[PDB]
């Protein structure tokens, strides 16, 4: 009753960064509230999402909770790298989250975000996402 | 939208109806030159989007601080600390988003004497006083009523 | 034998009845003459 | 104490923005704009 599915995932994602996995790696916690995602708005969704993440999130039961889950992973990766800016504004289309159905989510990063990552000393970038009706939390680690 | 009750004035007639429900339309008009921005829904929504960013920030800083309290706990029984205490930060994040919605969405007019209870009730859905279509009169077939 | 004292009149006249109901900021003031708390028409829909 | 700091900040930014809306008003009748609209920011600061 009290400890629902969302509290198991959020408790497990900040039990994987309590000084065990985070030995030699820059970490990135980002939450985004579901309400602040506007799905009908096509300026925000085209410029900050790939055609692979729009095809996935649109087909889910909770389309607004799934866009807020992905959007949190892109702001968790972007902090975990250490880098402050990727030239002008925030175009986080470049940082792609390939979420396979019943499978741990993968980060494959292209464009100017790939360059400043391999320059900083970053081989692999993990990420975890829990999303529900309110909050969408995202933890990322970036090791050499 | 609204549901009120009023008495009337000093009398000596218990069946005599009065005007006391007029108070659902009580508002101040001394200072009615420029439109109050509390009635504009765009404004009200801008203030909520701002306050939602602040709550997003607030949740990060309590998950940073919950990581720095989980370390001192022996790692055998820190699972049950995190389950208990992420659920507590879920709640406090929900309360604050509701309280902000209550302030800009639902109760924007409760402490503004330039907005009548009747007008505010209808303004919470972008309706004007000019949309109250039909009035269902008590209409008892008495002279006084 | 006066703890209880029925009011004979409201704090407003039947002329101000509606103007008072409609102003949320209308308050009552000692009336110089009668010495009793009434609504004065100056304090109804008043800038101050 | 945290949330009171945020409201303090919030009032500054609505008094900056009320200065940048008072300029476009002719300076003859911008007194009655400021009286109306600082009172509205007093309320919204109190509510919060």
């Amino acid at each position: 009753s009290y400890i629902n599915a969302n509290t198991i995932e959020t408790a497990k994602m900040i039990e994987n960064m309590t000084k065990e996995k985070v030995s030699n790696g820059g970490v990135g916690v980002d939450v985004e509230l579901i309400t602040s995602i506007n799905v009908e708005n096509d300026t925000f969704i085209e410029r900050n999402f790939t055609p692979q993440e729009i095809e996935y999130c649109s087909a889910q039961p909770s389309v607004q909770s799934s866009f807020a889950g992905t959007w949190s992973a892109k702001e968790a990766v972007f902090k975990s790298l250490g880098v402050k800016s990727l030239g002008g504004g925030a175009a986080l289309k470049d940082i792609e989250i390939v979420r396979v159905n019943k499978n741990a989510p993968a980060v494959e990063l292209h464009g100017n975000a790939k360059k400043a990552a391999e320059e900083a000393g970053v081989t692999d970038v993990k990420v975890s996402i829990s999303h529900d009706d309110l909050q969408a939390v995202a933890v990322a680690v970036s090791t050499k | 939208a609204m549901a009120a009750t009023a008495t009337d004035k000093i009398g000596r007639s218990v069946p005599a109806p009065g005007k006391g429900i007029l108070t659902t339309a009580r508002e101040h008009h001394s200072s009615v030159k420029y439109a109050s921005p509390n009635l504009n829904m765009k404004y009200r929504k801008r203030q909520l989007v701002t306050r939602e960013a602040q709550i997003k920030d607030w949740v990060e800083n309590e998950l940073e601080a919950l990581k720095l309290e989980a370390e001192e706990i022996p790692s055998e029984d820190q699972n049950e600390f995190l389950l208990e205490r992420t659920r507590e930060i879920h709640n406090e994040a929900e309360s604050q988003l509701r309280a902000a919605q209550q302030q800009w969405g639902n109760d924007f007019y409760k402490r503004d004497p330039r907005i009548a209870p009747l007008r505010g009730a209808l303004a919470t859905y972008g309706l004007t006083i000019d949309d109250l279509g039909v009035a269902s009169f008590h209409g008892t077939s008495t002279k006084a009523n | 034998n006066k703890l209880f004292v029925s009011k004979e009149h409201a704090p407003y006249t039947d002329e101000l009845e509606e103007d008072v109901y409609l102003d949320p900021l209308a308050r009552v003031s000692k009336d110089k003459k009668s010495g009793s708390l009434t609504f004065n028409s100056k304090n109804i829909q008043s800038k101050d």
